[PDB]
């Protein structure tokens, strides 16, 4: 299983950092990490792919990294639009595609 | 002696599951690895020889591969009669060490 | 497989090939432990062991000196493909050469023959130790060469030594001859036990794993090796295996032969220049113009994405009505009616014009038919052979569904431009009308 | 627009069967792997199954093995999930996703385009 | 040999070569008997025999995985030649791969090492047994490996075994590294004794037999091998030897260099594009644009008829009337004068224009002449060397007769076309007037 | 190194490479004394010595039969380069083949393993004896093979013999496979000791000696060997090592990618066709158009002057305001906008037009920039990778000074000619205006 | 015209220093090796030193080693010889020469273009 | 025994001179050649070993190379303390013959 903290919070303009702690079968097996945002009542939106590449049309203040068996998404300049679930995703050598437990951000 | 580490010590899986078992020698043993099934309270039964070759009696869902030092055995779709204990056994040199034996539940 | 004869242009498109396309590299770093050899010296006289030992030590001392350096579309694409491969590999070797990284690699291989390592530059190389020679040198040969005497009566020692060093000497030959970057992964760089073990460790989907384990001769053939160096008495090198990050997408191959018509007795020939492999990649049509790029195994064509040139999705209009799409389908045109056979997978195109006598026949029956003048499409079911004059071509006996997409050839329906009449690799509307 | 549109989601009694359908439009559907993902109400995303770009490979989560069957019609540009033996725990929104990968470092796919999903309810 | 300098196009034609054109394939099917090896196991420990045995048994197990997968005229021709050869070979292996025919082949080779066999698909293959390894494994090694012990003191048998299996291991490498189809016939696929037998068994005229027995290095070069597979413990593979069904017909080679002239001080050039080998085959002129295929030994030029493009018999008018002929002689033309040496067999064409300083000299004398600007023809009798600024070219000291066919060069006698002036591979009358 | 991005033509010139250019050949005539072998026969039965002896004698008897026989500029240059090399070597072998020369060479090698000799044709060849096998056959094997009955119990003799003959058998394999002219100097033709000795004997300046002794892998790679023949029981062959009579002159390499621009939404493109290596030789600019010609180590590019085409000293104006130079700079032009990456030494050119999504990224940061459409130059400091849709190219992490030579691209500033719009390898002013 | 022009030669007291300069003109100076040659009055020519085309190699006669230093500026198209510890025996005319070789048989250079030379006098 | 011919028997050079010395075996000695400097009235001192390798603390102006039968040693810029006698020495087989010794003055 890939684990995230159940929630994080901060004032507008804070940095908040969401961890995605995987294991030696997934993130530690060399598979990269992806992050999705899901605003309430919508399908998820891809925020990040291949650890840190950012799609067109995602604000430059979302930034992410992978290191060891872990990854993190730093939401710099936290803002009212970030009131969403954030799911990391990877792939597992046994389970194949594994989403994390998903972290709600609260502004 | 070739030590025959074998993992995982106990699988459990559903019918239809593509279960896989690993055996890993302490040396190069070429392809000289056999896999056996023992059903509870039965004499063992050979499934694979030479790391990869199906014994004539056994269902073609069984399979295996690897050479040298890491070997793998897979039941490509577990069936209810496949519940049992699986052992690898090198024959590269005397004595013919069996693996630890992995139950599969 | 499927094959449409496109009558409008004397060209086949063969479809239903699936795809495998290399999109990255997986690094396996091999520490071949040459062992204590530079502390052994035969000094009594000529001997079997001395000769193998001198070869081993001479080869090692040689290897320390070896180092790496730390529009006609085909020439372009295969230029980029090789440049990209070496640059991708060299960029990783240049991390591993740092002594902090070698010593980490060597240390994790202390008590295991296989290690997964993350370089400081973040690449998660696999690492492997080869010790068969070191174990021999340390346990057997060091004990045999007493006090520099070594013409011992034990010939089993000398013959054994010539077996164990065989791999090492072969690795030295290959890196030295190729100046540190081999073009392919010999059995001596990576034995087939290690290739299967390395494949099974790739961070990839099980579909690719099974496909790679079956086609491991291709995995070996697409990868390449780079010499890192000699460190202590280990040679360190690395092998870049392919990662096939695109599979199972459609591919097709376009074949063409000269289409001509004797307008007032003058052959207004035309030939399609856009021949070769195409694939869909991730929602883009990709063209692989160089013949080194792509190789088939059954339905699977193994191409390299670094060789591909993207072509507009409209470009398949050249396979549907080239006469009348506005996309610039590339053709050559000119006066001279070359007569030839183009062997497609499921049949042959047979261009047969004034002059040569073309016929088709079967081994059971001899001549079945004399072909008409003009381009003909001979399915591998119509005949076993085609002949062009005295030349005989055996056809590929392969099951598949041939089709004909009918239409009056362009050469026979548009007028050639008066001047220049001969034009090479031009958009079609410059040749005709 | 590049759009996926799921359909066929509804209410099924436990042990029933259902067939979700995801029509794809605006893209070269035969080029892309396609996926089904689901979300139990207020729970996290669960990957369900995947199919390769021309159906040669199919993957399932352990919850989906044997019970579900993914398929695609590249001529109809439609993705299907047959479902059987639906348990109460299968009550979820199911999203189809276009899945994409770059092979450079590793092959882990990611879900660039998502459909808006269809609610499947499994209850009496 | 004869050589005419065609003054008016700055091109030589060299004549008096004699064709030797491959027109079919002869199959030799080899049963290499690897022997009883899979019943032998060494189980006491490391040993010399065990290492050679494990290499043999592993190579055999590896081999079972191997099987085969199944205008710019040069790119066209060499493709067809490659595809036709493989398809002609594979079509026979698909016969032999039938168990109903392996078993016949194997049975006729029961008591003879050489057999002539007709496949059910009608081809009269030769069949050959190689037994030297089976004989050793059966009569020597099976007798020595008592009860899986083989750390045995008879080191003759370990060293001897490593000699007998060497052919087998070389065959396995050559097929595996080429995925079942070798590019050429190694000494390991077919030894000199077997090739001499195979040539002597071909259904061909004694003139071919004598010629093939002399040039057997070429026969080995044009043939190729296909793996048919492993059946029991015999590897079966086949060698397609060439059949030279056309010999002794005339061939010639055309060489050209840029013929330029400074009409109004700016240059105009043309280059003949129809360069390379030509032969008369069966009363048709055949052009061989591949530089890979045609290959001289003495006067004999060995070519593959599958690589040949038929050209109209009038095409020799480009060697007499190029200014006046109505055949579309292909040239390139344009502004920029390349200065270069084209080495013919009996001399050098020397293009020397404004810019470089060209001279000819002999080791005995030094500079004999400073060449006039313009294309010049230097027989190997006029000088030992030609130079182009600092670059020196040694000339072929080959006896023959040289001729000059005089005429004012085309590019000096016709006015260039004003636009487009630079045209690649066009019929001559599109460049001039 | 320096790299000027020439904005107006989407081409880099990379500068500050130094030059090494082959300008002659140095001959070493090896005399490999095969020994007394054909006076020894094993006649008792199968034996280890008999098998090695039979291979040695059969190989020698084989080798006696082996003998040698004695504008798109790229295809021209690599034609001339090979023809010049072989003709220069053959012309020397044809002196050494004279029995009056062989006997002189052999005689001066009577007392010493190395001799300097002047042939009667004036060439001052080095001559070398290889003699280890003769010494074994004479001192050991003749005494052991005795009255035939060579199946002696001494296996050290048999294993020893299989070591000494191994070089000889490899020389036979290489000359026989290549029909008497090897493409490169194996370790079996010339060992590292002999190559270093031969280099140190060359009549050359000390700078070349030090440079060649450092780059001796290149010397081995540029040279080639020719079989003279078998005289008595010595095989005699010669190795032509290069002489690098031009060094340290400037070189540069020009790279280009399609400079497209859109007019009313129609693309117009040009590509520079004058790509590849250039050097100054002795006050002449020399162009090396074929990709086999030149190879880099560090700053030194090792070209062959026989491949070079002299180009006017004005031709460097194609690198500075090609838009107005009067020199006919060769370009292709046409409609179809290829999107591609050209990897330069210090960076990448990235042609990126309507369609593909081009981006640059760093392993530490991901996407740095989405590239503008149009040709872009990416220094290897701006990013670690460039992508073209899903394709990723790793950039060369090499230090050097990148430069930009600014200017509005030609295709953005001149109107294309309406017809023919697609033209291949033409002087630029035929494409525009 | 292809011309070399030496300058800077004059009278120097023994132990003094001097710097000869040879401007090159009319040719692609960066292509050619350059040499200094000297002639004691009425004596034969003596080679003094040489420099490779891009200055990567420099050679000196045993009389010149350590005392002289040859250098070139390929941008100024100028060749220089620093001279130190000038002995009375260094009194000579010094010529610069363009140097050239054909590599065919051996690399011995020859001096195709000479400057008219500058007289250096080393005396009280 | 391997004879170790060594040439020239004596040298003279200026400071800064790139003096070079040669040693030439009677057989192949692989690369097993050492070079020693003996200053007058001192025990010899090793400078190079294995034909090419600088002994620790040897000034980097010293150098050598070659293999098989011909070997060379160079002082890439002589210094006033380098005056002395230089000896090669093979160790390819017993006895370890020294060369003739070349005096550099
Ligand atoms: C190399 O050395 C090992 C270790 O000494 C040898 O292994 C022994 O082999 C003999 C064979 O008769 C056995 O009796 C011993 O039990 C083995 N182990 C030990 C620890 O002695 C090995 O035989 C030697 N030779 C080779 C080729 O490996
Ligand atoms: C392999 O076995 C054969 C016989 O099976 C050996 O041949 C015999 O060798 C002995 C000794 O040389 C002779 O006395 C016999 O006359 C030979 N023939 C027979 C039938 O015994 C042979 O030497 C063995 N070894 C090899 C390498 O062949
Ligand atoms: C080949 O013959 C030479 C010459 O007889 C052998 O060299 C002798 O070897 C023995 C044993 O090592 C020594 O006692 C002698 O001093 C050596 N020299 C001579 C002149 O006898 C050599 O051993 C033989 N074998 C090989 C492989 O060379
Ligand atoms: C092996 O050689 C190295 C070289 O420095 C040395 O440090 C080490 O002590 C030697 N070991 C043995 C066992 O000879
Ligand atoms: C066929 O020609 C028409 C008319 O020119 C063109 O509009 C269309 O794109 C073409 N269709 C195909 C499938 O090539
Ligand atoms: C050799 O192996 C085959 C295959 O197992 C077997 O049928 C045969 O009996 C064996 N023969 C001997 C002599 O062991
Ligand atoms: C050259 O032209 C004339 C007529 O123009 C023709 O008769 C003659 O045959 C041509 N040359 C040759 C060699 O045929
Ligand atoms: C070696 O062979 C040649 C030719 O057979 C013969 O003349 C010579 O006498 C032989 N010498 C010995 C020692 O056998
Ligand atoms: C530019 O082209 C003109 C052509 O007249 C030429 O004179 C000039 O030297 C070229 N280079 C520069 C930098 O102007």
């Amino acid at each position: 299983v890939v684990t995230q903290p159940p929630s994080v919070s901060g004032a507008p303009g804070q940095r908040v950092t969401i961890s995605c702690t995987g294991s030696s079968s997934n993130i530690g097996a060399g598979y990269d990490v992806h992050w999705y945002q899901q605003l309430p009542g919508t399908a998820p939106k891809l925020l990040i792919y291949d650890n840190n590449n950012r799609p067109s049309g995602v604000p430059d203040r979302f930034s992410a990294s992978k290191s060891g068996t872990s990854a993190s998404l730093a939401i710099t300049g936290l803002q009212a639009e970030d009131e969403a679930d954030y799911y990391c995703q990877s792939y597992d050598r046994s389970l194949s595609g594994v989403f994390g437990t998903g972290t709600k951000v609260t502004v | 002696d070739i030590q025959m580490t074998q993992s995982p010590s106990s699988l459990s899986a559903s019918v239809g599951d593509r279960v896989t078992i690993t055996c890993q020698a302490s040396q190069g043993i070429n392809y000289y690895l056999n896999w056996y099934q023992q059903k509870p309270g039965k004499a063992p039964k050979v499934l694979i020889y030479d790391a990869s070759d199906l014994e004539t009696g056994v269902p073609s869902r069984f399979s295996g591969g690897g050479s040298g030092t890491h070997f793998t055995f897979t039941i490509s779709s577990l069936q209810t009669e496949d519940i049992g204990t699986y052992y690898c056994q090198q024959y590269d040199n005397l004595p013919f060490t069996f693996g630890q034996g992995t139950r599969l539940e | 497989l499927k094959e449409s004869y496109l009558e409008e242009s004397c060209s086949t498109i063969t479809e239903g090939y699936l795809s495998v396309l290399r999109t990255g590299w997986y690094t396996n770093v091999f520490t071949l432990e040459v062992g204590d050899v530079e502390n052994l010296t035969c000094a009594d006289g000529p001997s079997l062991i001395k000769t193998e030992l001198d070869l081993t030590k001479s080869a090692l001392r040689e290897l320390r000196t070896v180092s790496a350096d730390q529009f006609v579309l085909g020439a372009i694409a295969c230029g980029v493909a090789t440049a990209a491969a070496v640059t991708a590999g060299v960029a990783i070797a240049k991390c591993i050469r740092l002594e902090s990284e070698v010593t980490a690699i060597k240390n994790c291989l202390k008590k295991t023959n296989e290690c997964v390592s993350t370089l400081g530059c973040g690449v998660r190389v696999l690492a492997t130790a080869v010790r068969e020679l070191k174990d021999f040198v340390s346990k057997n040969l060091t004990r045999a060469i007493n006090k520099n005497k070594c013409d011992i009566p034990d010939l089993k020692m000398a013959v054994s030594f010539s077996q164990f060093n065989r791999r090492f000497l072969n690795v030295v030959r290959q890196f030295s001859d190729n100046a540190g970057i081999t073009p392919a992964i010999s059995k001596d760089l990576m034995t087939d036990a290690e290739l299967a073990r390395a494949i099974s460790n790739m961070p990839t989907s099980a579909g690719q794993i099974k496909l790679m384990l079956e086609n491991r001769a291709m995995v070996r053939r697409k990868g390449f090796g780079i010499l890192i160096g000699v460190y202590g008495s280990s040679v360190i090198y690395m092998v870049q295996l392919p990662i096939f990050g695109v599979i199972d997408t459609p591919c097709w191959i376009v074949k063409a032969a000269p289409s001509c018509s004797e307008k007032k007795g003058n052959y207004a020939c035309l030939l399609r220049e856009d021949q070769g492999w195409y694939c869909q990649n991730a929602g883009s049509t990709v063209y692989y113009p160089c013949e080194k790029d792509c190789e088939t195994r059954g339905d699977h064509v193994f191409c390299d994405t670094a060789a591909g040139i993207n072509v507009a999705e409209q470009s398949k209009e050249c396979n549907i009505n080239i006469s009348t799409t506005n996309y610039p389908c590339k053709v050559s045109c000119g006066r001279h009616p070359i007569s030839m056979v183009a062997l497609s997978p499921l049949g042959a195109l047979v261009a047969c014009y004034k002059g040569v006598s073309c016929s088709i026949g079967s081994n059971r029956v001899g001549i079945i038919k004399q072909l008409n003048k003009g381009c003909s499409y001979i399915t591998n079911q119509d005949a076993d052979t085609v002949t062009i004059d005295n030349t005989v071509y055996q056809l590929s006996k392969v099951e598949g569904e041939q089709h004909v997409i009918k239409g009056r050839p362009v050469s026979s329906s548009f007028d050639p431009v008066k001047f220049p009449q001969d034009q090479f690799n031009v958009a079609l509307d410059q040749c005709f009308e | 627009e590049v759009q996926l549109v799921e359909s066929g989601g509804g209410l099924v009694k436990p042990g029933g069967s259902l067939r979700l359908s995801c029509a794809a439009s605006g893209f070269t559907f035969s080029s892309y792997s396609m996926n089904w993902v689901r979300q139990a109400p207020g729970k996290g995303l669960e990957w369900v199954s995947s199919i390769s770009a021309s159906s040669s490979y199919s993957d399932y989560a352990d919850s989906a093995k044997g019970r579900f069957t993914i398929s695609r019609d590249n001529a109809k540009t439609s993705l299907f999930l047959q479902m059987n033996s639906l348990r109460a725990e299968d009550t979820a929104i199911y999203f189809c996703a276009r899945a994409r990968a770059t092979g450079y470092s590793s092959i882990t796919p990611y879900f660039d385009i998502w459909g808006q999903g269809t609610l499947v309810t499994v209850s009496s």
